[PDB]
């Protein structure tokens, strides 16, 4: 369901 | 409901997953996730004073740890910069993980990826069946099951 | 190093495990401890292939990759009736219903 | 008694390690429960409402559960076909496993 | 290698 969004992990 | 009950519920859910590891150090998580596929994850206790739980996850560049904030009755991933409307937050910590696993079914600085749990123990056959059913359908109240088992399925809606 | 097996004959299924490096003959001795028939009254099969007593299970195709606890490999079993062996016969398990609509 | 026999509704006989069958709370209460000391005790459990395709999958679960309990080995998925999940849920619930 | 502890940044 949730629209994919790129997630950086810093 | 009140917050203590909603949090009790979320922690009982976490205890059903089979992938909550309790007390587990950074190095132990790293050894367990070293050779695992990218996106393999588990939840463990945080050794930090301000956090209950931490996700350990195999990334692009190896295993890492993201603490889980619990604020205003909801769990959310630790973030370095945020906009309240943009950060996913849920009553249930398993809901939070499940949300990101569903999101990540679609695919320099490392990207977060979450796919499959690393089990500390084998869940019950009942719970494994519940997972499979949840992956097959969101609508369980029409299934040919006695209502006692429809209630059982309703206690844990997630696909992980 | 362990292989996980379903040894099947007629309406009998034995769930057991053995070392990949152990032999067909030793598996017959396991069967002997359970069904009370000696190895020379037993033939073991992988599918339709008769398994020779001296081969290891891995050499028969039962490997840790192909014979897992959650998905054991099937070994067929035939007993000797008096002078001649029965034909291998394994009764199939029952069948689930058709999947419901919302499946 | 290293092995116990579990018999399905359609009469298939599954011979499985006793320790493995104790994975089922229901079977454990039946075997490691009360009784009469001087009497013969059948080493077989009949299930009138669990058919063999379900009971065989249950026995696989027993093997899986025992292998991956108190083990350092990474735990692999236990595959469950959608076509069997409803019956398997009902049997697992009846069996308390 | 990624640091031991990280936090997210939605880009
Ligand atoms: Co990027």
């Amino acid at each position: 369901v949730p629209d994919y969004t790129s997630i950086h992990i810093x | 409901s009140m917050q203590a009950a909603r949090l009790a519920k979320a922690l009982r859910e976490l205890g059903q997953t089979g992938w909550y590891w309790g007390s587990m150090t950074v190095n132990e998580a790293k050894e367990k996730l070293k050779e695992a596929p990218e996106g393999t994850f588990l939840i463990r206790d945080s050794s930090h004073s301000d956090y209950l739980l931490t996700i350990s996850v195999k990334t692009s560049a190896g295993p890492t740890n993201l603490r889980i904030e619990y604020q205003d009755g909801k769990f959310r991933l630790d973030s370095i910069i945020c906009v309240k409307s943009a950060l996913a937050a849920f009553d249930s910590v398993v809901h939070l993980i499940d949300y990101y696993v569903q999101m990540c079914k679609d695919k320099g600085t490392v990207h977060l990826y979450l796919t499959k749990p690393l089990y500390t123990s084998a869940p019950s056959l009942q719970h494994l069946c519940r997972l499979t059913i949840n992956k097959c359908t969101g609508a369980i109240w029409g299934l040919p099951l006695p209502t006692r088992l429809k209630d059982y399925l309703e206690e844990y809606k997630f696909q992980v | 190093m362990d292989v996980f097996l379903m040894i099947r004959r007629h309406k009998t299924t034995i769930f057991t495990d053995a070392k990949e490096s152990s032999t067909v003959f030793e598996l017959k001795r396991i069967v002997e401890g359970i069904l009370k028939r000696p190895p020379d009254e037993q033939r073991l099969y992988k599918d339709d292939q008769l398994l020779d007593d001296g081969k290891t299970l891995g050499e028969c195709g039962f490997t840790s990759q192909t014979a897992r606890p959650q998905a054991p490999a099937t070994v067929g079993l035939a007993f000797r009736a008096d002078d001649t062996f029965e034909a291998l016969c394994i009764e199939p398990f029952s069948s689930p219903p058709e999947l419901p609509d919302v499946m | 008694m290293m092995y116990v026999k579990l018999i399905s509704s359609d009469g298939h006989e599954f011979i499985v390690k006793r320790e493995h069958a104790l994975t089922s709370g229901t079977i454990k209460a039946m075997l490691s429960g009360p009784g009469q000391f001087a009497e013969n005790e059948t080493n077989e459990v009949n299930f009138r409402e669990i058919p063999s395709h379900v009971l065989s999958k249950v026995c696989m679960y027993f093997t899986y559960k025992v292998r991956y309990t108190n083990s350092s080995t990474e735990i692999p998925e236990f595959p469950i076909a959608p076509e069997i999940a409803l019956e398997l849920l009902m049997a697992a619930n009846f069996l308390d496993c």
